[PDB]
């Protein structure tokens, strides 16, 4: 029932992809090994939207496992909760595509992605009730971005009913961890724009920001990153899981966010995020809460929302709280803000509450937001991307690869015309 | 003999389902397995054995909140062919509850509820009980109930609706589905008891002392208040009403059918034992205007009928001595085409406490269901709100993509006009 | 006195008798050995001591099934040469079961029957349990009738025969089967208490709550069914119906002898205590559409006679009432030549629960075998199936190098055809 | 009791039939010395079909082991289950015809078969009720193909009435054991059209393919192949042998999978194949075995069905299962893949249903496949035939042996009138 397909692309979105499964099987109760150990009978009530029951009641993530490249499928088998995942949903290649669109989307990307179709087509025949999928990929990246781009493209032309929601790692304002980031992020947002419903960007700065000052991490690793991004995917499709007095699926979320088709693009959060120093000082309520989420320090892009105003909001409490104090701090919020949300649209909060708290907490949140911000990112990205396209550096590449400079062109063309569409908005 | 059917559509509606069995199950003295250690024969039936099965159907699209009513403690109360259940929710979407998810549901509902009709001997009517800015809250509501308005075309149709607050909200789609549904509803509806969240938030700080109260307080009052309509067909009264008495008296007009419900001895045990709660106490709490459930202040409308419901240690001439004082009041002013708007309702039964609740044992109370032309502020609020969405057509694509046209949006819009209209016009004095 | 001799053909037929002679040793008392730790007599024999050999014949071509009854918990109710077994099944070949492979086999079972029939003094007639689309179900059960209708020319034969279902199949050449069976028992038999597995699916689905039933759930059922229909045999009621009662009411002409079976309380046992099943409640689920046990939908043609079993705690002006109701039902339409088309039964003794099964225990329950014309249409869809393969020449010749003609073929295909015209005649209204 | 005699020749017949009783002594509990060992009763209720009772209850299988080498025959006897048969029913010669079909069929094939035909004849009236025989050998070989087409011949002479079914082993497509591989092919399959009843198609690389992909085997050696074989032998006669819901003999399945008498070719099958790995994430239940044994790669021959019509199928069951399952699961193969089965045969499936699942499973199924994807293996066994005839290669060694290039153009003749007939329906 509302079963959703994961797929993990690349070295970020495998990783990520990883922590993700950890967390999920902390919340659910699964061993590593694939068998329940938890308490609670809500872990196994709507453990069908996760997970398969295998013959001998063991649960096998309804994941697939996508890169270029074996390392990353080695990495992520030999360590814990490596066991978890099905032997045959781990699709690789040799060659790794470099850090190159072209070869990810075109040359490799075609036969690897003829494979994890097969796969992607047996595990939504084996669903009962299919919501809808979730990718974890890197927009920066090589087999990360484009294959994540033609598997999307692949998968909505065969089930363009469904709900394609990504979760993408953005490329950085300041330091690039790939020379020719601009022009993966260009072409990947170019058809990301078209073939998905809910993009949630992420950049690995803002997470930076978030490690040192608020969790004050003195070496904040991936792992740390990456257990950010998975409570932020946990908290929304735990509002869908979960019972609660409010519920919210991915579609209803979609609706309440999405208001014009190609403006799907979000910056997620998580309000509870406080360090181990802290936390005896600090009282968790819903105004706590509400005040960390929607504070600009908070949110894991590096788009300040007071340079634009909120399209919509979404808040996904989770934990037994008052719906009175839940619906009082988003008036409040609202009325104090009134500068940076959109007037043509009232209440532009959408609130869900369900009641299992993540494990360890009492009460949590994930914040997720449709700004008019993300024009800045978008902005940076067109920037860099006509730098270099201007003096065409890097380019032979791709077009060796087997594309043209007309499709760069309209790659920008596209990115434009949503960051007209964002500040006309 | 007097048997009625309550409809709980949707989570609100579910919950206040939950609330409103568990206040008739300590009222009658049912176990909460349905056995006792008629009165109980309106809203209950019997199997055979001691066995009491509620005449009611718990409809959702989403499993959680039925499930949560399945395996609760009340698990063994409700027929288990009476919880129905979908398998993906409305996701807040108006057309998902009307025309795509809820054509997969609405032939089983009529037909369980076809089984409770037959089961029935004489039906006075439908209880429907769902929350304006949900999605199957909004358009399961609407389709099932022109759906009874074509099979049962004559019973009367009485709907508990949560209307969206001023203020605070849960949802940023609300004013589209609540537009929608007062469209859909309205033209099968008899009149719909309307209830906000916010205004009991503020009753539960003001009186009950509570500052942090969740919904089920807010369920457990709403309970009190259909307990309180319901009592007449319960219990034995001085003064007997009936659903088609609140139909009669409280709809002037076919379009103006939305009365406030009200509750006057919301109060704590401690003040309550400070208090001399009387008939003239409790009738002026319930007018006054901090004490209304539905957060629209009465002196900015004209009052149209009222339908105070007393029920305890009450006597008739207390009553009418305070409903004399209520007439000779200047801050209460009525429409001029109503010289009697009092349909006055009086049972014997003092009003049950749940054991964990907050309410007070009381020996007198009163609900006071109010058709007042206050209600078009917030009728005007929420088409303000709808076209500001709608002139940015904000989130329309979500309901056009499932099996919807913006013509229908046009057109709620355009009745919803016309309903302020008929508001205004109403409102104004014979000349 | 009013003995009765039930024959079991196929493996169909086969296991449906173990379903029912397990219900009659628990209706009768009878332990699985034939000892009692009269009524017991229309299916029973007494030989000397408390032994009770039943009045019945296991026939297949196939030692399998018949094995695992002489090897089961009754291995010694049934006399061992009332037990006949083949070697080689018909394998779902009608030439097989009714030329090749059933010529070597119906001696010995007309010899049998011929035994049992001398044991009884007063032989009512046959209850001939088989499947349509098997190949001794059909050929060896046609050969069988034949033979019959030589020798008892006069006793009645009613056969309890497994339809085909609509979509679900687990055989590809049984519409030839069928319809060469059709024919060949059309031409001699009296009536035929049709059933479909397709059908009795869909009822354990919706009211049993069983997700997952087997053969053994429908043979249950079945077997509920044919003790409702021979109760008046084996008890004592108010009206007592006997075989020729329900051939002479429910066959109005000759070939138009195919009435549906139903039964109305299939229920669980939390849904049972939920319920007050009543003799109007049951008698409107076995007019429910949905309630059917042949996949046919009633709605679609007319009633022409209709046969309904009481059993149990029943009043006969509780029938009456309810009967009546159903005749103003305007949904449930009777052909006009038939202004009377209920032939009514009620019995004493309330259906009995088997241990392990999933039939709660009622007070009352009713069988209700209906002749209609909507079983016209599944006779359509069986013909259409049987014209497709024949055009093609599919498998024809399994059936030709087994002692047939493809003009035996071209036959039945025109009797069926006439059988159709039939069927659209007595539809039609008298003018 | 519906006795069946088996006969293997060949190399991959004796092989096979090796592992098809070492399988079938485990379902019947038989000691490798020919005692009975087992637990059930069920085991000897029919031990008669295959087995015949010695004198000190040691029982004997009802098989012929015929070869014209004797290094199979040594082979068989010294391994293990090898003191199971009966020492009087090895019948081989010396020369081992090469890989020549005329060789098997015309100048040692004569010899040999009069002695094996003695043996048979012994056999058979031994028996009490005779449902049929059996054969394991291959097309592309020398004495398997040649000889088992002789004794084929003379024993459908000498009993027409009872069941000819063989399981032969057919050339593969790709790589080929035997440079004259088509020739033996084509005359052997020109002489079983008229003389088998059905003919279980199995070809190596399919069954390689399983063995790689869906068993995920890394050194698959015969052994494996060979059970597998053994598995679909067993299944069928397990249908015929132990009690069940919905019996099915052998004529049961030739009556309901051969419309017409010269289509009776079939591609077997076998649903509960899982690797080591896999097998605690995976529900063994009806739907389960049903989508894997109606799925392309499970088939036993490389014949993809989706490239013809299936003219009818059987689905032989094992283990204690629901009907209404395995109806429902039919009738929902049936509804979805509409445009794979023929319109003129409605309800194109045999459903077979058995007690006893094999030792080490809960449920298990065989899918046996008349379809008219066959014609694709016989038209590339006519395109080979054609092409080194067409230059007469390879031919003196089958003139010279006796034969005549008429006896080549009559089979080629016969094998394009077998796919005329498959395309045309």
């Amino acid at each position: 029932m509302r079963e959703i397909v994961h797929i993990q692309a690349g070295q970020c979105g495998n990783q990520i992809g990883a922590k993700f499964w950890e967390v999920i099987s902390d919340e659910h109760g699964i061993d590593p090994s694939g068998n329940y150990v938890g308490d609670s009978d809500l872990q196994l009530e709507r453990i069908s939207v996760y997970y398969n029951e295998a013959s001998s009641h063991k649960y096998v993530p309804r994941a697939i496992l996508v890169d270029l490249e074996p390392g990353t499928m080695d990495s992520v088998r030999s360590g814990a909760f490596g066991h978890l995942f099905r032997p045959d949903n781990f699709i690789f290649g040799q060659s790794g595509a470099g850090n190159n669109w072209a070869k990810g989307h075109y040359t490799e990307g075609a036969e690897l992605v003829d494979s994890v179709l097969d796969v992607v087509r047996k595990e939504c025949e084996n669903c009962d009730c299919l919501q809808g999928f979730q990718l974890t990929h890197s927009l920066g990246g090589g087999t990360g971005s484009g294959m994540g781009t033609l598997l999307i493209s692949k998968v909505r032309e065969e089930y363009p009913d469904r709900i394609m929601n990504t979760f993408s790692v953005v490329p950085s304002p300041k330091v690039s961890d790939t020379v020719v980031e601009p022009y993966n992020a260009t072409l990947s947002i170019h058809q990301l724009v078209e073939n998905t419903d809910e993009t949630y960007c992420i950049d690995n700065e803002a997470l930076y920001d978030i490690c040192f000052r608020t969790l004050k991490l003195a070496t904040p690793t991936y792992g740390d990153l990456n257990h950010l991004v998975s409570a932020t995917m946990s908290g929304v499709t735990t509002s869908l899981r979960f019972p609660g007095q409010l519920n919210a699926d991915l579609r209803k979320l979609a609706v309440n966010m999405v208001p014009f088709p190609r403006l799907h693009f979000f910056m997620p959060g998580f309000a509870p995020l406080t360090a181990r120093g802290s936390q005896q000082y600090r009282a968790l309520t819903v105004p706590e809460l509400t005040q960390q989420m929607f504070d600009a320090k908070n949110m894991m892009a590096a788009c300040d929302p007071r340079h634009g105003r909120y399209l919509t909001v979404a808040t996904v409490f989770r934990g037994r709280m008052s719906m009175k104090e839940v619906d009082e701090q988003m008036l409040a919020i609202q009325s104090k803000n009134s500068s940076y949300f959109v007037e043509w649209i009232p209440n532009n909060v959408k609130v869900a509450v369900c009641d299992i708290p993540p494990r360890g907490l009492k009460m949590s949140s994930t914040f997720i937001g449709n700004s008019t911000a993300i024009q800045e990112l978008f902005k940076r990205i067109s920037e860099q991307f006509t730098a270099m396209f201007r003096r065409k550096a890097f380019l032979h590449w791709y077009t060796g690869e087997g594309m043209d400079e007309m499709e760069f062109t309209e790659a920008e063309s596209n990115m434009n015309d949503l960051v007209s569409e964002y500040q006309q908005y | 003999m007097r048997e009625c059917i309550s409809i709980h559509v949707g989570q609100a509606g579910v919950q206040i389902g939950n609330a409103c069995w568990e206040l008739y199950c300590l009222e009658h003295g049912i176990q909460p397995d349905g056995q006792m250690p008629d009165s109980f024969n309106t809203f209950f039936s019997e199997t055979g054995a001691g066995k009491h099965v509620p005449r009611a159907v718990f409809v959702d699209l989403e499993p959680t909140v039925i499930d949560e009513v399945r395996t609760g403690t009340y698990r063994q109360l409700f027929h288990p062919e009476q919880l129905i259940t979908g398998k993906e929710d409305a996701a807040n979407n108006y057309a998902r509850g009307h025309y795509t998810i809820g054509k997969e549901i609405i032939d089983l509902v009529l037909d369980r509820i076809r089984k409770l009709a037959d089961q029935c001997t004489g039906l006075q009517g439908f209880l429907v009980f769902h929350s304006f800015g949900g999605g199957t809250g909004s358009g399961f509501t609407s389709l099932l109930m022109e759906r009874l308005s074509v099979d049962y075309g004559k019973k009367s149709k009485l709907e508990f609706s949560i209307y969206p607050a001023p203020q605070v909200s849960t949802a940023v789609v609300e004013p589209y589905n609540s537009i929608l549904t007062t469209h859909t509803t309205l033209e099968h509806s008899d009149c719909a008891f309307m209830v906000d969240n916010e205004a009991i938030y503020d009753i539960c700080r003001r009186n009950l002392d509570i500052e942090r109260p969740t919904y089920t307080n807010l369920n457990r009052l709403i309970s009190q208040i259909v307990s309180s309509i319901t009592a007449s067909l319960r219990f034995d009264g001085a003064l007997n009403v009936d659903l088609t008495d609140f139909q009669t008296n409280l709809v002037p007009y076919p379009r103006i059918h939305f009365p406030l419900a009200t509750y006057a001895p919301v109060i704590s045990a401690e003040k309550a034992y400070h208090e001399q709660l009387s008939v003239a106490e409790i009738t002026n709490a319930c007018f006054e205007p901090a004490n209304q459930m539905v957060k629209c202040d009465p002196r900015h409308g004209k009052y149209m009928a009222c339908c105070l419901l007393y029920r305890g240690d009450v006597v008739p001439k207390d009553v009418n001595a305070a409903i004399a004082t209520i007439k000779t009041k200047r801050s209460i002013q009525f429409v001029d085409w109503c010289p009697t708007g009092f349909k006055v309702g009086i049972n014997y039964q003092p009003p049950t406490v749940v054991p964990g609740g907050d309410l007070a044992k009381v020996q007198r109370a009163v609900c006071m269901l109010s058709n007042t032309t206050a209600i078009a502020e917030a009728w005007a609020r929420l088409d303000h709100k709808f076209d500001l969405m709608y002139a940015k057509r904000a989130f329309v694509h979500w309901y056009v993509g499932e099996g919807m046209e913006e013509g229908e949006f046009s057109e709620a819009r355009e009745d919803m006009a016309a309903l302020e209209k008929d508001y205004e016009e109403v409102g104004v004095d014979s000349v």
